[PDB]
Order: C-alpha cells, then structure tokens, then sequence
C-alpha cells in the first residue's frame, strides 16, 4: 500500500560556540542507492538570526522549515516587530511538532544561534517534539559517526592529564570559530568516507552577533 | 555390488612379516629405476621412459607428475596403481589443506597423507596393497626443499638422495660416494644424469629419459601477472631438448 | 491511498548554456500491456514552461487540467497575463509542489512524478522535480524512473557541475538527450520507441518536437549471439 | 518472452524474441531461446531461466547417451523426457517449453508442455506472455502445409503483433528451421519488423 | 531476536610501523542487564590474536575449536599457525556453517614470524574476508567504531602512540554504545613481545 | 558494487569497483572484487560477498585438479558448467552474481551467471546496484572490433558510471586483460581516483592520555 | 467478457458478447452489455455489473438533465460524465467502460475509460477479459472509414475469437449502429460466429 | 500437495438396463483461457471399461499410462488375458481407488474426479467415483464438477432410484446423455462444444462416439431481451 515516508539521507552538524554558533549539513540528496542532488540545501537562515536544519524525510523537512519561517514572519505582525530570540522559537517549535504527534513529521532538528546573552545556542529535536539545548548535535545517517568523535576532541572526554595518570581530566578550553570548523570539516570527510549516504558537499551557516555567514566545502563524489 | 570382503587380505604370518607387503616391496624391486637428489637450492627426481613398443609415444609415458605447484613425485613398480595414487595425491592436497588453510600443503604432510592412503590399503578390507614406491620432491616455506620416499607399507623416510628399482643398491652406493651437502641444483642434475646411465640398459637421451626440478620460482610459468605476492611454480620438468644439451658431460 | 493503473515511464531532462531540455516517450502502459501509444506526457504551460509526467495516467490527466484551470484563472482581472503577471515556471512548481504533498498528507496520492521544466523571465533556467511524496529536488539534470538510473548517469557526463551549465551548448544538450531515449528504449521493458522532446530556450522560446522516433540502433551483433553457453550452432 | 514452433510442407520453424528481463529491466536484449537438443531436435523456452535452461541441458545430456546407445531420437522421444523432467518436478519448476524437431518417417512434429507436466502434440503451438495477444491471429492465419516462405512471413508477423503487445518481448526475432536440408538460423531485427 | 545483538561487545584491531594493536570492551550481557564485567573478547594461538564479538554462546564455542584446531596444527605441522594462514582457517570454519552461521564477527591480529609484517583482518558470519593494512571494528558498536577510527587514525604510528589511539578509539565508541563497556583491554603486540593493559573506563 | 565484461578483437577484459558495503557504512573501501578461477579465467563477484568467494575457490579448485587430470588448459565452458549446476542446485540461496571471462584453447569468453543458475552470452554485460548505470554507459559507446586499450577504457569508463552515480559503488577500479596469445594482466588498482584529501588537523594524542588500570605481559611462547 | 466500439465512414458500431459469469458458472447466457445513455450516446460495460450499470444509470440522467437544459451533448460530453464517476470514485468502482456516439459535426467517435479513470479517444476500442487474445488481430485488421458491412465483419470476426478463447465470453454477438440514420441493433447467434 | 494447472471439466454418467453410458467434453483449460481443444478425456481400457477424468490434465496423462501398464501385465504369463482373466471394471476401480487415496495420504494428490464405467463378466453394470481425497461411492447416475450439480438432477429424473434401470432403455439414457451435455454448455464457463461419448453395452459391447457436437441450441430469444431492466431500444 501507499506509506507516507522516505528517506532522503543527509547528515547534519550544530556546534554552539561561546559567541557563535555552526550549523552544517552535506548537500547531498539521496533515494536508496540513487542520487536526486549532489547540491540540494538542507540548512536555511529563517531571520532574527536563527539558522535551522530538518533533516530525514526531505518532503517533511521542508514542510516544517516553510512553517517555521510562516511563524518568524507572523510573529513579527503580532509582536511589534519583536525579535524571536531562540529559546522562543525552540518553544515554538516544539508546538509545530508536536501538533503532529499521530502523524509525525519524520525529521530530527536542529536550529542554532545565539540567545539573549549572545553565548552560542544549539537545540536539538524529537519528530514529535522533545527538544533540550545542547553543546553539540549531529543528526541523520553518519550521525553515530560523528556523535563519538565530537564527544572526545570537543568535550575532551577520557582524555586525561598526561603522568596524571586519569586522575585529572584534561581540561576543556573552549574553542575559536576557526578551530570548530576544521572539527566540523574532519568530521564530514570522515563521515563520506564510510558512509554511502553522506557525500558530494558541505555547506556550513556561521551564526555572529554580526549575522549569518555562509561557507562551502567539496566533498567526495562517490 | 555385494562387495562381500570386509576382512582383510593382509594379515600376519606366524614368522610376524605382512606378505602382501613383503610381494608389493618385491614389484617394485622388479620396476624400473628411478632416482632423488636434493642439493642446496633444488631437487632432481629421474627414471627411465622404457617404451614398450617404439609406436608407443614418449610423451604419453609420464612417470614424472607435478602434484602442487611446488611438489613433484616419481615411481618405481606399477605403473597404473602410481596413476591412482597422483589423483588421489592431488586432489587431498586441495581437500585437506588448500580448501581450508588457503595454501597447497608443505612437501611433508602431502606424504604423510600419501602415507595413509597407502596404508589403509594394507589394512582395508578386500583390497592388496599398492604396488609402487615414490619419490616425492618438494619446497614450502618453512621446511625449505625436502625429499622423500613412500613405500607399499605406508611408511616413508627423507633422503638427502635414493633410488628404488632394478638398480636401486647399484645407484645408492654411486650417490653415496658423489653427495656432498653442497652442490647446486646444477650439479646434482649432472650427478642424476650420471647414475641414471648405469641403470639405462639401451639407449639414453632426452626421450628416454624423464627429468624434474623442484627448484626456483618460473614467474614466466604462471600464466598471469599483476599479484607479485604470487610467483611461479617451483616445479619444471625439463625438456628433451634440455636433457640432450647438458649429455654433452 | 490507491495503486496507479495505465502508466508512463520516464521522463528526463537537463539544462544547458541558454534554456532546458526535457523529453518522454508517448507510451501509457497497462501493467505489462503496452497498451496507449498517443499519451503525451510533456505538458506545456505557456511559453516558458513544459511539465513532464509519469506515473499514473488518470492522476496525469487531472494534473493537466488543473494547469488550464490555472492559466485561466491567472488570466482574470490581469491586463499583464501575456507580460510581467504572466505564468512564472516557478509558480507552476510551488503549485504542484503544494498540491503533491497536500494529498500524501491526505493519504491519498497524486500517484505521479513530475519535473516542471522552463525559463523565468529574467532569463535563468528552471528545472525541478516534485513526486508523489511531494520530495522536491534540483540538480543539472534529472529524471524519474528507470531514467534515473540510465539517463542521469549518461546526462552528467555532460552536465557534471552547476559551471558546466554555460559550456553546454543546445545541440550537445539535444545530442545526450536523445541517446539517452535509445539507450532507456534499449533497456527499459515499459518503453517506447516513439517520444517527445521539448526545448525551452531563453532566446528561442519554446521549441516542442513531436513524434520523434528512436534511430541509429545497435543490433547487428545479435546474429553472433547463439546458446546460453556451450551451444555453437 | 513470446515463443512459437509452426510445422509446414517440409518439416519445423521455431520462433522467439529476444528479450529477458527482471522486473522491468531488460537484462539480456539479444537472449538465444531457441535451444539444441538434438541436431534435429530443437526447444523453445519460456519460464524461469534457470529452470529452463538447466531442463535443456539435462534432456541434451539424455538425447546424447540415447543416440550413442539406440541411435537417432524421435522428436516425440525427447518430448517425453521435457515431460517426464516437468512433470515430476513440478513443485519446483516454472517452464513452459516448446518441443520441435525434424525427422523423415513423420517430417516436423511439435509438441508444447506448458507448467504443469502435460503434453500436447499439435500443428502449431505458441508460449510465453506475449503469446495471449496472437491467439485470435494465429488461429485466423495457420493453414496446414504452408511453404516456407509462408511460414517464416506467419511467425514474423505473429511474432511482432506479440511483441507490439507485450513488454516483456522484444528485441530480435529469432528464427531455427528444420529441413530435410538441415538447420538454418534467421533472424529479423525491430527496423524490419516493426513496419509490418 | 536479533542473536547478534543479545550480549554485546565490541573489538578493534589497528596497524602501527611493526606493531598491531587489538582492543575489546569487557561487557556480558543479557539485552538490558548486565551480567558480567570480565567477558574478554580476546584469544590467542601462539602469536596469533583472534577477537570475537556476537553470541556469546558462539564466542566461546568458536575459541575453544580455534585452540583444537591450531593445536593440531601445530602437532602435525611442528611450527605456529601464521596470521594469514589463520584468517584463512576461521573464513573456511565460518563458511561451514553457511546454512546455520556462528553469530560472529570474527578479528584476527598478528605479526608474521617469517616476514615481521603486520597483519589484521575481518570476517562477516559467515567467513568474507576483509582485509586491509588500518584498521577493522565489529560489534554491537561498529558504526561508533568505524567513526572514530577514521578520524583518529594515522598510518605507521609507534607502538606507544598506536596505544592512545585505539584506546581512545575504542573507549568514545562504546560510550555511545547501551550494550558495550564495563571495562576495556588493549593488546599492544610487537613480534618481539606483547603488552596487555586494562583501561579505566565509566560503568554504566 | 559495479562489475563489467567487455570482449575485444583478441581477447576480453574484466572491471570492477573496488567498495564494500555492509547496509550503507563502507566496511572495506579498497576490497578486490576480480578473482582467478585458473590463471586465465578470471571472475568478477557481486552480491554475497562470503558466497561470491567460496563458489569461485570451489570451482577454481575443481578447475584445476580437473585440467592436471586431463592435462588440458581450463576451458572457460567447464567454469560456466560447474558454476551453474551448483548454483542452480542451491535454488538461488547462494547469493553468487557472476561475470566469468577468460580466454582458453577455444578462445575468448564472455558469461555471466545469476544465483539461480541462469547464464548469459554476450559481448559486453554488467553485474551489481551500479549495473545500469554501467549498462548506460557500455550501450552508448560500444562497437564490434575494439582494440585492447578500447575496451579497457570503455570498461573502465562503465565502472567509473556505477562509482559516481551509483552508493553501492566506488573508490577504485580494478581491471584484467585477458589476451589469446598472452599472460592474462591483472591491473589492481587500475583507476584511484577517489583519494582522500588531507585532513584539517592530527588527531595523535599525548603520550599517558589514557586511563591504565593494569599493565602486564602476554605469554605467546611455548 | 469482450466488448468493442468501432468507428467507420457513416458512424460508430459497438458489439459485445452476452456472457456474465459468476465464478465459472454462466450467470447469464443472454446478457445485453450494451447500453444506452442517449439516443446517439451508447457505452459498453465491462467490469463489476454492479458497478457499471449503477454508473450508467448516473450517466443517463446526467446526459437527460443536460439535455432538457443545453439540447444534445457531445460524445466527448458523455465521455467526461463517465471519467468523472470513474476517476473520483476510483477507489469503490471495478468498471471499465468504452463510450461511443455520432454527431454530424463528429461522426463516429469512440472514448474507452479504463480502470484508472483515464480516458483515451481511439478510432476503436476493445476492452474486456476476452480483449487480450485479439490484441494482434485487431491492429492487423482495423482500416480507417472502413463500410457499414466491413466494420460489422470486422467486430464478428473479432469477438468470434474472443468468444473462441476466453471463457468469459460467449453466447450471442450483440451490436449497435450509429449513424445519422439513427440507430439500429444487430445479433449474431453461436451456430454462425462459431464456423467462421 | 500442489495446484491443478491444466484442466477438464465435467465428466457425466448414468446406467440404463443394459450397460452404461458415460461422457466428457472435449477441452484442456488453463485457467480461463480454453486453451486445447483436441483434448480425450475418455479413456477406454480394453472393451468392457471405460474411465472418465476431470481434473488436471497432466495428472489425467499419468493415470493414462498407469492404464496401458495394467493391461499390458495382465496380459504376461495370463493365457486368458481376454478370457475368464480379462481386466475387470472393478479390478481397474479398486486399483485406481487405492492409488487416489495413497497419493492423499502421502499429502501429493493426483488432481482429479474420475468416473469408470463398465459392464461386469456376469453382465452387471458397474458406475463408481472416485476423487483426489480417495472418497468413493456408487448410484445409477454420477457426474463430476458442474455435471454433479445441473447433470445430475436431469439424469436423475430417467433414473431416480435402482427399479428404473430395467425400465431405462439405451435410446432413452443416451437422450438424456446428450441433452444434459447442452444445459452444461449453456451454463459452465470452463465447457467445449465437442465432446465424447461412450456406451457399454452388455450384448453389443463398447461403443465409442467421438467428435460430438451440441446440437438444437435455443439462442433465438435473445434479440427481445435488451437492456438490464429498465432500457427499451
Ligand atoms: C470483461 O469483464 C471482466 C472484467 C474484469 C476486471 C478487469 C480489471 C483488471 C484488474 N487489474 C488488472 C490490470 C493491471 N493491474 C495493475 C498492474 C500490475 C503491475 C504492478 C505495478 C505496480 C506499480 O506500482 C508502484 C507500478 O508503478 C511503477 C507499475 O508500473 C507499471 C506496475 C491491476 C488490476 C475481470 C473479468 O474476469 C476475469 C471479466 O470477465 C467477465
Ligand atoms: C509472465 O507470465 C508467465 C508466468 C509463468 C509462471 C506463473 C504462471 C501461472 C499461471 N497459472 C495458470 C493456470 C491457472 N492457475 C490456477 C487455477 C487452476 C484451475 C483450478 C480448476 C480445477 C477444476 O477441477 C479440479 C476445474 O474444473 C471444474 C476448473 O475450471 C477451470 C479449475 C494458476 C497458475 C509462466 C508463463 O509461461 C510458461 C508465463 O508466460 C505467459
Ligand atoms: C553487497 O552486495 C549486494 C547484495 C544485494 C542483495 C541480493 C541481490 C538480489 C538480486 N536480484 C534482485 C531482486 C530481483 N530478482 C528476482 C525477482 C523475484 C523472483 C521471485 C518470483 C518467482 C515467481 O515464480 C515463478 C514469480 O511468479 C509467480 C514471481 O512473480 C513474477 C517472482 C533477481 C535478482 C544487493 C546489492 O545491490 C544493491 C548488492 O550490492 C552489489
């Protein structure tokens, strides 16, 4: 019979920052063992600084991404014009979630930017809705991947102080724009590397409190 | 159908020999020579290629068998129960070792399982023994070049040089007083050639005579390139044309 | 939810320096029946605009229709419908797109998939593809069905990346279409050697060739063929 | 597929397309169903593909230890060992083949054993999928003792109505006739036939 | 229901410049209880590591016929079973059972007495060799493992530096792994001599 | 997987890419799919990996101790007979998809064999998820008398078709030319054009980074 | 059953066979499958009985109030008022259903709705079990404006063979002509088709 | 256990004072395709038995050369092989009915209906059923498939119970044969015009009718009946 769902592939990646935050994706679109796009973006600016990722079931990632934007847009007729600062759109997305929860929009998300005291925020998503704001999140195929790299070279966890000998962790110095990037990077060349769904390109957002910046990296073809 | 011999047709006579073993033992005595020699990087197995009839063809008269890439045998006795023994030979060298360690058996345990093919024949019910004795001549890795003998008993022994036959005590006492742990393949072919002569009663060139190398690896004898993991067999049986060239000493 | 009845396989299609191509064969099949060979199954839409479909044929038709409704309604109380408020490629996409994944949320499929092919006006290519999932996607080319595996793989050859676009001329753009049609003809058990072609190009319009037929074919070699193995006569 | 045998004034003709698929790919779209037995004794296949050619290289291998022992097979002779194969193992079998041969006693004889394991001796006999759309036509178009010329036209043209109709048909139309001459091997490829 | 998938475990097994490295956790389970913290996973033959992840039931069974069949090797070959040679033995054993596989997933390590190369290797359940000269994971983990291994991994790493890798490599993935931990061994192996360190891991 | 047969004036070549895939993780980037049945017959394997090996030992051992029988070369025929019978013994549960070529005293041969024992002739033929994508290839640029250096690209070219375009497929392409008066060739690694780029960072760590409970020795001698 | 609509110089001719089956028993050996829905308007019904005379039934009163309201309706009218039923209700209805009419702008025209729903104008139609196994007959004889007494042997020929090989078909040849004459019904019994 | 592919349909039979009748249509089904129609499915064993079968066709076949077989071995080392030790009706019967209810219980039937018919050496008439579950049973008159449900009641009427067969002459049963043939044909989709007929006859002895027509068919009504019920053209 006629199921409602599909898989389009895609991995997704949002590190919060101490005064920025990223939110990346690979731009390839897949069907199976076939490739739809080896440039379709999967991550959007959706103003007031928040930058959003829906990624699993392509036709309902974007169903929730345009009503995502509808509600900034809305939001702004009904509140002066008020900046939806990100722990209020994480609410607001929760809702639009869970409003499907008999027919679930069959998508993990993620958004990011900066909240009310410009430290970089990350909040990550249910399909029917769950959400708490975290450190760093992938989500999507190569996400098992790249959760276990992320957890050991950004939270610097089971490395201890050298001589020590595990009796000191090793501290954990937060990280330059620069330096979160070439972890994001590595982490995607890793990722297509051993996955065939995760390939062809890598678009990452940058969130400031001078706005979204955009950058594109190649990845392998295959 | 109705193989009705379940018992055994070698048993012990009172004075404690296995006479089946004892009249196989003189077959081959009666058969044609046949001889080993290992030096330092090679061995050479030889016999005679006594054609019956001259319409009868050389070739077609194979005494010397490849067996594994890197092993060959030769024989004196019957002939055809040699035939039976190389196929069994060839194909337990696959089911016992190559189908499972993914490699062709060392030159020893290829004979200890010739050993047990043998044996079980004077042991089986309603069967004789075989009436041949070998000569197995092999290199793997780790044993390096070795050569052996089987005999219709089951057991077998490794030689630094023997011969079986007609001739054997003759050719045994001339290797014995020519073997030094120290010739080179080459020598030791030149030596073979040698004591072959003795045991030849007629005429004796390269088409009355067999003759194999266990020796280097022939990557011009592999039939492909490309995996230089993978060398040529060891095993060369020479020419006529090779044989006759090197009679001129 | 249904299960489609008469179908339509392939359409493919890319962009090159100037416009779009996109082609389909004239076939509707009834299961393993070749049963209609008149369907058009490009649908054009103005002048800038031509929409491919496969899939179920009844669900095609409705589509087709509600295009005319479309383009009648655009029409209304618009002295700017033949300029400037005329149909826009992407207009027609948004709509479809709306309408495909509206009914698959009504589990009730528009049992298709379909790629909106044209020119906007301000000169750049339009070419993207919505399903009955209402899955939507661009690339340099595209294809549904069989096409994907077949046509995409030899149509990116040409078109490999977005900069290969200006580089491709028109007649190497019609050249892979239409060797791709053979090769899908060659290989696709629910096609046919009859089809379609559309060019929609920024200073030519739109150019729709009907009745085209599949040529230059390799089947010589068949006479050689003999056995499945061992058999030499 | 689409098969047929059609016997006439001097003996046999076998016809097939050329066209094997798995699902709604062509894997093979130059396939020989037209298969040797015996030198005067050919099969058409329809079926499964392993199934069909493994039951051919059996009757082959029967027809051959046969001839070395009594001499030359009838053509009803390696029909009853398609039968007996099919029949017998018809749990685990899907063929349908058609048997055809030439033979001088009784000139070219066909016999068609669809699933199952039966047997039928007939004029003409037609298989496979594309064979449901050609019924009203061959049955129209067969006469007896046709010559030829007539008989290769009667399956060109059965054969590209059938592969017009059916897509899992197609490709090129194989021919085999069996003569008191011999064995001669025709083919017809879509530019030709298509027309008609 | 799924067999491989009932008790747990992961291996790892790296290549370093004259030295391989095989490392597993040290968990049993029986789905979401924990049942024993010192299932090691790790076996030898002579100079020949094997690590086993899958069944349990089948683990054990596997090891004790690998000993029987590299004893006997041994006996009639007079020398030890080599690297190579053994991953060919467990491919053959593994196939066998084509019909009723073991629920395995075999790693072989080792260096070659003759050749002094290192060598590791890889088996599916029933007996497809994957070999290759960095690195191969199993386990309830492999994803986690395949992660990590190909972001930390460099090639011809000294024994002391190939240690921090794979333990760092094994100990991130089992963490994000309900059904790996409990403890961790680290076989650093040289054909010269061979290092077992136990690592301090959580044990939750 | 992608593998290809193209036969030439004087001989016939094999390809195949060079990835492994277990569900969509890679398991083996750089796994060699081509395998000798006898010195000139080579095969290419798709599908069950364990069974596309086992078969083509089984038979390649039976190859062998059959022609030291007969004291004949190996016929290409006698793979294709005793391939097919075992397959179609097993009723299609061994998993094995089969491109067999090779040259011989008869000449030069292009088969392949499905799982349930059927068998193809053929010019040119491919095998495996990237086998359309191939296929497109081989029927656009195919001709009868090709050279050796022809039909090696045009092999080639088809494996490279399934790598791009196809997930199950990619990495290298591996490639052997079986001539008829000749050694057969074996070119592994024939293409790489999949090689990963250098990666941002090195992830080496300090020496006592990890937490040590016990140390000890191993006993591996007698 | 096997039912068709032909078009030729003067107009439009339908046949049908008279066969409903329930099973493989002949529920009705006489049935009369050609319907009118106007006076220049008739369709054949194939399908589920039920749900093809219900949709008739619609039709003739759609067509009816169209009448009193706009005069006579087109063919291609009477055709929409079928898809229409059939489409939107595709999921309840098992109905294949070929229309066919006269006008004097038109002549002759034939439309055949098939399960999707779809609509196809042909210059005939068949349709039915019995359809398949005339498939090739059918495209080797159809000729365009072809005359009243060809069609009429065109259609018996035909349906003949259908009748001949299904077993869903059968009894009598019932048809209808269209033209600007007006309209009139032909039978065919067994003892005559049967013998052709 | 396995499914019939080729098929025959009613096999009908009745006893009158002096022998019995039996008959069977002339056609091979596939399905619901009529596929052969030179079909015998009357099969005479010697000239005191006739065996009627439905049911697969190729299951039909094997039974047949079972038949031959049993002849031909009555006849070794028998010096009265058609004489006092001639292959009896109910010697085949019994033979055939042992065999049906093997093949059930094995669970791999021989997919058929099957009907012997004869005369017996002291002269009685013999009718017996036998089917692919190995149940059996007897009555003056039987009939397999349709027949057992439209043959039947009509036979039955000749011959309701065992007193009307002395009363029941062969012109009388043969009538009633031949009408019951054509209520069948008018009515069982899976039936054929040409059928067989066979007497055995006590005094006159096997008699065996073959390539029957159905004739005096009444078709002529169906020109007044038009439309489903309410239509008057
Ligand atoms: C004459 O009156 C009658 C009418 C009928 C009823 C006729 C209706 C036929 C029903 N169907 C047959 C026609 C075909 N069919 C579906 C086709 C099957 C192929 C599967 C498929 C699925 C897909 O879905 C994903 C496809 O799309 C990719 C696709 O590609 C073409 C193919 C299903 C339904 C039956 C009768 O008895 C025998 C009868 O005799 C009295
Ligand atoms: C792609 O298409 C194909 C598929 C296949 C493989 C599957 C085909 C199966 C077709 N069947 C046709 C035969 C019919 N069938 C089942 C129904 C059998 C009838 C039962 C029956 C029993 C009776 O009494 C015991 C009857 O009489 C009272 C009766 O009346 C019809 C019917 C199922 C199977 C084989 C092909 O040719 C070799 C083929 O090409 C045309
Ligand atoms: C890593 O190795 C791989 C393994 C596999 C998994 C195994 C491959 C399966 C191969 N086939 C795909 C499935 C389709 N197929 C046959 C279709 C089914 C036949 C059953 C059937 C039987 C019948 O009875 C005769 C039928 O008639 C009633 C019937 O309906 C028409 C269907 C044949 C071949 C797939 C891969 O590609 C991504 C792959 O990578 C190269």
């Amino acid at each position: 019979q006629f199921n409602p769902y599909g898989d389009n592939g895609g991995t997704i990646l949002g590190i919060a920052g101490e005064d920025f935050a990223v939110l990346a994706g690979d731009t390839r679109n897949i069907t199976d063992y076939s490739i739809n796009s080896r440039y379709e973006p999967k991550v959007f600016d959706c103003g007031d600084n928040i930058v959003m990722s829906a990624n699993g079931f392509a036709a309902d990632g974007d169903a929730l991404v345009k009503r995502f934007k509808n509600s900034v847009k809305w939001y702004h007729f009904d509140h002066n014009d008020k900046k939806l600062s990100i722990n209020s759109a994480a609410r607001n997305i929760q809702h639009l979630l869970y409003g499907k929860r008999f027919f679930p929009y069959y998508v993990h998300t993620i958004i990011a930017g900066l909240d009310e005291d410009g430290k970089g925020a990350v909040y990550s998503f249910d399909p029917v809705g769950s959400y708490e704001r975290e450190q760093c999140r992938a989500g999507g195929a190569a996400a098992s991947l790249i959760m276990p790299f992320l957890d050991n070279q950004v939270n610097f966890k089971n490395q201890y102080e050298p001589g020590t000998n595990g009796k000191v962790k090793k501290p954990l110095k937060y990280l330059s724009v620069e330096e979160v990037i070439k972890l994001v990077r590595d982490s995607f060349t890793s990722a297509t590397e051993r996955h065939i769904q995760v390939g062809d390109g890598l678009e990452i957002l940058i969130v400031t409190k001078d706005g979204v910046r955009k950058e594109f990296y190649e990845l392998k073809r295959d | 159908m109705t193989d009705r011999y379940s018992f055994s047709l070698t048993t012990f006579s009172p004075s404690g020999k296995l006479g089946q073993i004892d009249y196989a033992l003189t077959a081959v005595k009666q058969g044609v020579t046949s001889l080993g020699i290992k030096a330092t990087n090679g061995v050479v197995i030889a016999t005679e290629k006594k054609s019956s009839s001259p319409l009868a063809m050389s070739e077609t008269l194979s005494k010397v068998s490849l067996l594994t890439p890197d092993i060959g045998a030769v024989y004196s006795g019957m002939g055809p129960d040699y035939r039976v023994l190389v196929d069994k030979s060839r194909k337990v060298a696959h089911t016992s070792y190559k189908r499972i360690y993914g490699e062709y058996p060392p030159t020893k345990l290829l004979v200890s399982e010739v050993a047990k093919i043998m044996q079980e024949a004077t042991q089986s019910g309603g069967v004789r023994p075989f009436g041949v004795s070998l000569l197995i001549a092999g290199h793997d890795e780790f044993n390096g070049f070795s050569l052996y003998q089987v005999d219709p008993s089951g057991s077998y022994f490794p030689w630094k040089a023997t011969a079986i036959g007609k001739g054997s005590v003759a050719a045994k006492t001339f290797l014995e007083k020519r073997w030094n742990d120290e010739l080179e393949l080459e020598d030791a072919i030149h030596i073979a050639l040698l004591t072959l002569k003795e045991s030849v009663e007629g005429e004796f060139n390269g088409d009355t005579i067999e003759l194999a190398i266990i020796g280097d690896e022939n990557p011009d004898l592999l039939g492909y390139t490309g995996i230089p993991t993978d060398k040529g067999p060891r095993f060369r049986k020479l020419t006529s044309q090779e044989i006759n060239d090197r009679l001129e000493a | 939810t249904q299960q489609p009845i008469v179908t339509g396989t392939s359409v493919i299609s890319m962009k090159y320096d100037n416009g779009v191509i996109i082609a389909a064969d004239n076939l509707g099949s009834y299961g393993s029946l070749l049963r209609f060979n008149g369907v058009e199954r490009l649908i054009p839409v103005g002048d800038n605009t031509v929409v491919g479909i496969s899939g179920d044929i009844s669900d095609m038709q409705h589509i087709e229709r509600l295009l005319k409704d479309l383009v009648t309604e655009n029409a209304y109380d618009n002295p700017l419908a033949d300029a400037e408020e005329a149909l826009e490629p992407s207009y027609i996409f948004e709509y479809l797109a709306t309408v495909m994944y509206q009914r698959r949320s009504k589990m009730n499929p528009l049992w298709n998939a379909i790629i909106v092919a044209g020119v906007q006006s301000n000169g750049d290519q339009f070419l993207r593809y919505v399903n009955l999932l209402g899955v939507t996607y661009s690339s340099p080319t595209l294809a549904t069905g069989f096409g994907a595996h077949m046509a995409n793989p030899l149509l990116r050859k040409v078109v490999d990346r977005e900069s290969d676009i200006p580089k491709t001329t028109v007649q190497v753009a019609e050249e892979a279409i239409v060797n791709a049609m053979r090769v899908l003809y060659y290989r696709d058990a629910r096609s046919s050697r009859n089809f379609s072609l559309a060019i929609i190009d920024k200073n030519t319009g739109l150019t729709f060739k009907k009745n085209l037929q599949v040529e230059n074919m390799k089947w010589d070699f068949a006479k050689d063929i003999k056995g499945y193995g061992t058999q030499k006569i | 597929t689409s098969i047929m045998a059609v016997t006439f004034k001097d003996g046999v003709i076998l016809g097939a397309d050329s066209r094997t698929t798995t699902g709604a790919y062509i894997a093979n779209r130059v396939t020989d169903k037209l298969t040797r037995v015996h030198d005067k004794i050919w099969c058409c296949r329809s079926g499964s593909a392993a199934d069909t050619q493994a039951i051919a290289d059996i009757v082959q291998y029967h027809l051959e230890l046969y001839t070395s022992q009594y001499g030359t097979p009838s053509t009803e002779t390696a029909a009853s060992v398609f039968k007996e194969l099919c029949y017998e193992n018809k749990d685990n079998l899907t063929a349908g083949i058609i048997v055809a041969g030439y033979d001088d006693k009784n000139k070219g004889e066909v016999y068609t054993i669809p699933l199952g394991g039966s047997v039928h001796k007939l004029p003409y006999a037609i298989a496979g999928s594309g064979s449901t759309f050609i019924y009203g036509y061959c049955d129209k178009n067969f006469r007896e003792n046709m010559s030829k010329e007539e008989t290769v036209d009667f399956i060109k043209h059965s054969l590209s109505q059938a592969i017009k109709w059916d897509g899992s048909s197609g490709g090129v139309i194989r021919m085999v006739v069996l003569t008191a001459a011999g064995v001669e091997r025709l083919i017809f490829y879509p530019d030709e036939y298509e027309q008609l | 229901s799924d067999p491989s998938s009932i008790n747990g475990g992961i291996v790892v097994a790296m290549t370093g410049k004259d030295c391989v490295a095989i490392a597993c956790d040290l968990r049993l389970g029986s789905q979401s209880l924990g049942v024993s913290n010192k299932f090691e996973k790790i076996f030898h033959y002579g100079h020949v590591f094997l690590g086993i992840t899958g069944l349990a039931t089948d683990v054990t069974t596997l090891n004790e016929m690998f000993r029987y069949k590299t004893n006997l090797y041994k006996l009639k070959e007079e020398r030890a079973i080599e690297p190579e040679t053994f991953t060919q033995l467990v491919s053959s054993s593994l196939y066998e059972r084509r019909f009723g596989p073991y629920f395995v997933g075999p790693v072989v390590a080792g260096i070659n007495s003759k050749s002094g190369k290192p060598f590791i290797a890889g088996f599916d359940l029933i007996g497809c060799i994957d070999e290759a000269k960095d690195f191969i994971v199993s386990g309830t983990a492999s994803d986690q493992l395949f992660g990590m291994c190909e972001s930390l991994y460099e090639p011809n790493l000294e024994p002391e530096d190939l240690f921090e890798t794979i333990s760092q490599a094994l100990l991130n993935a089992a963490d994000r792994d309900a059904l790996s931990g409990w403890g961790a061994v680290v076989y650093i192996i040289k054909k010269d001599e061979v290092v077992k360190r136990y690592l301090k891991m959580r044990q939750d | 997987t992608t593998i290809v047969g193209v036969k030439f004036n004087n001989g016939v070549v094999i390809a195949a890419d060079t990835r492994s895939t277990q569900g969509p993780i890679v398991a083996d980037k750089n796994c060699a799919k081509l395998h000798r049945i006898s010195p000139k017959i080579w095969c290419a394997g798709a599908g069950t990996a364990a069974d596309t090996e086992a078969v083509t030992q089984l038979i390649g051992s039976n190859i062998e101790l059959h022609s030291l029988y007969t004291s004949r070369e190996p016929r290409v025929v006698s793979a294709l007979q005793m391939l097919k019978q075992h397959l179609f013994k097993y009723q299609g549960h061994i998993g094995a998809y089969l491109i067999v070529a090779g040259v011989d005293p008869t000449g030069s041969h292009l088969f392949s064999i499905h799982a349930h024992g059927s068998t193809d002739v053929g010019y040119y033929l491919s095998l495996g998820s990237g086998s359309l994508a191939a296929m497109a290839v081989l029927e656009s640029h195919w001709k009868q008398d090709l050279t050796k250096e022809e039909a090696i690209k045009l092999a080639s070219d088809a494996i490279q078709a399934g790598i791009w375009n196809d997930l199950g497929s990619g990495s290298n392409v591996d490639v052997c030319v079986m001539e008829i008066g000749k050694d057969a060739e074996y070119l592994r690694n024939y293409l790489t054009p999949n090689v990963r780029e250098e990666k941002q960072k090195s992830y080496k760590f300090p020496r006592g980074t990890t937490a040590v409970l016990k140390e000890s020795i191993v006993n591996i001698c007698d």
